[PDB]
């Protein structure tokens, strides 16, 4: 008793396209592309979120349950005819001139009873079905089955969807008016399309289109990929052959950090373009960037205005005092983003999350009950985030009270060197104490089980330890960070220079860095200064971690405070089972909690 | 879950005129001698294969004049065990994998996992390939290429071989154009293992496909006996495309105005 409509305002346009623009030599033509738009007056055309970055020269994603009921209100602003059919249901529109299409999505058009909930179909142009496709007139039909798509037509389950059109462009068939203009392409790009990220050993779920002549045929390979065949009957496919005409959707199920390609793998042609990067995520990237840990610098924040004392210095999750976080006096922000706080990771990363928090003055309560995050690679080009999102842009939901922690997830993970929060309504004033989460970009860069537990005691062991007969006894397999308690750390039994903490990662690992913290026990501010690395295979014979040209040992900056955290990173990787941390400068007493970081071999 | 080991090589050998090729040999030990392979399997390279478990290790030892690489299209390898090589951000001691200098060998360790292998519904063992990634173009049509077969939990031999199966053949219907290669020598040529029209050595019945070609290309292999069957269902005949493998006296011709009438023919 379905039959729910679904409501799609898609123009067609003139634009410039730049094939290439994230990689040749001028390569941008006048197209003409199916665009998006909020309403029936096609005024304001509905912002590409991060989910659909990929599609490229695409149109928006046409998408319906079965026995459902697709209408699309078809404007055209383009100089001639053009015509939207959509390939699979189962007339020549005028410029400036508007028709609404009605289709009926039956089950002629749904995926099968077994495998993959959602298969892929296709719309274009169809007054000339190849001058018109070639000029840029085609977009991604999917046709799920009932329960699939969400109140805001999105795949929950499998989720993440891709869709990766391999096909060439051939100018010489459009506005050509007037050599090779053929573009060997992904969704209308060459060498890169961005905007393809996935996590580690996650689903997701691939719709791949040819719809280019029959000297296509192009071999999709995903690099250290396994593609799956998902229907009445399952395969492992290792590349899968997309033949001219043709639409198939396949599952798969990333593996390894890291950044892969992917290919027609058809020699000549991959060559010649048909390839892309496609990152993997760590697995468990969502760990704190640094403001609650003081891993930020009070240098890196900075905004745009602050209320009297609240400074964005403040704005550090759990950070606490009489001023303890950011306030602005006004959240005026409209379809202004004024009132900001900026995050600059002074480097690229890969931000997973955000974590907010109020203030309390003293008992009158402060805090953010929504915002809107934006990011930027430069600090000259900002993006809103959007990704789930039923508006322009995400306006994620605030914090209730001023001390509980609100979490929040970024849909899909983005690339940024400046994060830039505004707050857009509050109680009182906005107030916010925040933490971001993410990663680095190249992945392996995730704990190691320290702090978790994954890394259990019986494999932390240091040279010595104390014991104090006051019940106070501080076991080295305690240095574990962020520890709290009686004894939360490791206690050096003596505080001289040959002292050693060394950890059994118990195989060979990569570690990329590692996380140094003090202890503040018996009001006593005691702490490692200053380190040395030494790294075993088998367990016994050590050698002194050096830079890229050196002979004397590595001397790494710790920490210079009880609870705050100090990060070093291994410009050369360190392979290895055994790991050795020397105090060689300290504060009081030598005392530890750490963290490592890395991946499996 | 044993390991399986080889040390296959590139080098460089003429063949049939005759021209300056390419190829993948075998090799045993370390790197003594090969124990090449006269009946059929002209220019293709080894065959290699392991099962579900197996951490597998392949020894590469170039010797030709160009660097080249192990580019297995079937596996979930590292970075430091892929075999390509373009802008993924890694440090050098990832990037030594990419591309082996003419005169040096390196290893390439394959941890072939469970979630990477055949399915159930599927062939006991899976038939992908393997090539160089160095240069896609020209490593290839300078016979550079070779089988690579994931199999399941007890089907593959202790020896490398078919288990409960048996006796499995190769054939590569790959055209090959040395005009695009080591030389700019202008050569077509429809072959089927290098082999021509004719001149590959058959074999007689007592009673595992590939389809490289460079460019855009489809073959559709007839075989004249119903042994061909896929899965729980006969098709008449296969179809191959430019780089995607699959897995008495008679004929294996492909009815295609340009591959039967060119010479394109394995005589089973
Ligand atoms: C295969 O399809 C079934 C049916 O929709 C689905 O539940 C399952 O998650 C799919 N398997 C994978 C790993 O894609
Ligand atoms: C290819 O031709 C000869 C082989 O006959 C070879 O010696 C030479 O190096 C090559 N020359 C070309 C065409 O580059
Ligand atoms: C013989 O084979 C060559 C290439 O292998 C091909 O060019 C020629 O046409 C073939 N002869 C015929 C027509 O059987
Ligand atoms: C809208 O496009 C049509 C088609 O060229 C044109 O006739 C009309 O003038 C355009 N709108 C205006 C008045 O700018
Ligand atoms: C994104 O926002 C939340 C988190 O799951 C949820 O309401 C929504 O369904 C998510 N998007 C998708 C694709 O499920
Ligand atoms: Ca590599
Ligand atoms: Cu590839």
């Amino acid at each position: 008793n379905t039959g729910n409509r679904k409501y799609y305002y898609i123009a067609a346009e003139e634009i410039s396209w730049d094939y290439s623009k994230f990689v040749p030599e001028d390569t941008v033509y006048k197209k003409v592309v199916f665009r998006k738009y909020l309403d029936s007056t096609f005024t304001k055309l509905d912002p590409q979120g991060e989910y659909e970055e990929h599609l490229g020269i695409l149109g928006p994603v046409i998408r319906a349950e079965v026995d459902d009921v697709i209408q699309v209100r078809f404007k055209n602003l383009a100089s001639r005819p053009y015509s939207l059919h959509a390939h699979g249901l189962s007339n020549a529109i005028q410029p400036n001139k508007t028709y609404t299409y009605v289709w009926h999505a039956t089950t002629r058009s749904g995926p099968e009873n077994p495998g993959s909930a959602c298969r892929a179909w296709a719309y274009y142009s169809a007054v000339n079905p190849e001058k018109d496709i070639h000029s840029g007139l085609i977009g991604p039909l999917l046709i799920c089955r009932k329960g699939t798509l969400d109140k805001e037509t999105n795949m929950p389950v499998d989720m993440r969807e891709f869709v990766l059109l391999f096909m060439v462009f051939d100018e010489k068939k459009s506005w050509y008016y007037d050599n090779s203009h053929e573009f060997h392409a992904i969704n209308g790009m060459i060498y890169n399309l961005p905007g393809l990220r996935m996590y580690e050993q996650e689903w997701v779920r691939l719709h791949l289109l040819n719809l280019g002549g029959s000297r296509d045929i192009h071999v999709v390979h995903f690099h250290g990929q396994t593609l799956l065949e998902n229907g009445t009957q399952q395969h492992q496919l290792g590349v899968w052959p997309l033949l001219p005409g043709s639409f198939k959707t396949l599952e798969m199920k990333a593996s390894k950090p890291g950044w892969w390609l992917l290919d027609t793998e058809v020699g000549e042609i991959q060559r010649a373009g048909m390839q892309t990067p496609f990152l993997i995520v760590d697995r468990e990237c969502k760990m704190p960037m640094g403001l609650s840990t003081g891993l930020i610098a009070d240098s890196q924040i900075q905004a745009s205005e602050f209320w009297g004392y609240w400074e964005p210095k403040l704005a550090r999750l759990n950070n606490g005092g009489s001023y303890n976080a950011w306030i602005a006096e006004k959240l005026s922000t409209e379809f202004n983003p004024e009132p900001w706080i900026q995050v600059d990771m002074q480097k690229e990363v890969l931000l997973t999350g955000i974590q907010t928090q109020g203030a309390k003055h003293y008992l009158k309560p402060y805090y953010t009950t929504e915002f809107c995050v934006a990011y930027s690679l430069d600090r000259k080009n900002w993006r809103i985030f959007k990704g789930n999102s039923t508006r322009n842009v995400m306006y994620f939901g605030g914090n209730s009270d001023a001390s509980t922690i609100k979490e929040n997830q970024i849909d899909p993970p983005v690339v940024a060197r400046y994060i830039r929060i505004s707050p857009t309504g509050s109680y009182n004033k906005p107030a916010l104490r925040l933490e971001l989460q993410g990663c680095e970009v190249n992945g392996c860069s995730t704990p190691l089980g320290m702090e978790s537990g994954k890394i259990e005691n019986k494999q932390i062991t240091a040279s010595s330890f104390k014991k104090s007969w006051w019940g106070n006894y501080w076991e080295p397999f305690l240095a574990r960070l962020n520890a709290q308690g009686r004894v939360n750390a490791w206690q050096a039994k003596a505080n001289n220079n040959n002292q050693w903490l060394q950890i059994d990662l118990l195989k060979i690992k990569k570690i990329t860095a590692i996380v140094t913290q003090g202890c503040k026990s018996l009001s006593s501010e005691m702490y490692v200064k200053s380190y040395t690395i030494h790294y075993s295979d088998q367990g016994t014979d050590w050698k002194p971690y050096r830079e890229k040209s050196s002979m004397v040992d590595k001397i790494f900056e710790g920490n210079n405070n009880v609870r705050g955290h100090v990060k070093n990173f291994f410009n050369p990787p360190i392979i290895s089972r055994f790991i050795r941390i020397i105090p060689k400068t300290w504060n009081q007493s030598i005392a530890l909690r750490l963290e490592l970081f890395g991946c499996d071999m | 879950a044993k390991l399986r080991q080889f040390y296959v090589a590139a080098q460089s050998i003429r063949w049939n005129t005759s021209f300056k090729k390419i190829v993948y040999r075998e090799y045993e030990a370390y790197f003594q001698k090969e124990k090449p392979q006269s009946r059929t399997s002209g220019l293709l390279g080894p065959t290699l294969y392991a099962e579900v478990g197996d951490i597998m290790k392949v020894h590469f030892k170039n010797k030709a004049h160009k660097p080249l690489s192990i580019h297995a299209q079937g596996i979930k390898y590292s970075k430091f065990s892929e075999g390509a090589s373009y802008s993924d951000h890694t440090l050098p001691m990832e990037k030594m994998d990419d591309a082996v200098a003419p005169g040096q060998e390196y290893t390439y360790e394959w941890i072939i996992s469970e979630h990477s292998g055949p399915t159930h519904d599927d062939p006991p063992c899976l038939t992908h390939i393997y090539y160089s990634y160095v240069n896609l173009v020209e490593d290839f049509n300078s016979g550079l290429i070779g089988p690579l077969l994931i199999c399941k939990k007890g089907t593959l031999t202790e020896d490398g071989t078919q288990k409960m199966f048996e006796k499995q053949h190769v054939l590569m219907f790959a055209v090959f154009d040395e005009s695009k290669s080591w030389n700019q020598t202008s050569s077509l040529m429809y072959t089927v293992n290098g082999y021509v029209n004719g001149t590959m050595p058959d074999i007689t019945v007592c009673a595992h496909l590939i389809g490289m070609s460079s460019g855009p290309e489809l073959f559709s292999i007839h075989f004249n006996g119903q042994v061909l069957e896929q899965n729980h269902h006969k098709i008449s005949a296969i179809t191959l495309v430019s780089a995607t493998s699959t897995t008495g006296r008679w004929t294996i011709a492909s009815l295609i105005p340009r591959h039967f009438q060119a010479g394109m023919q394995a005589y089973i």
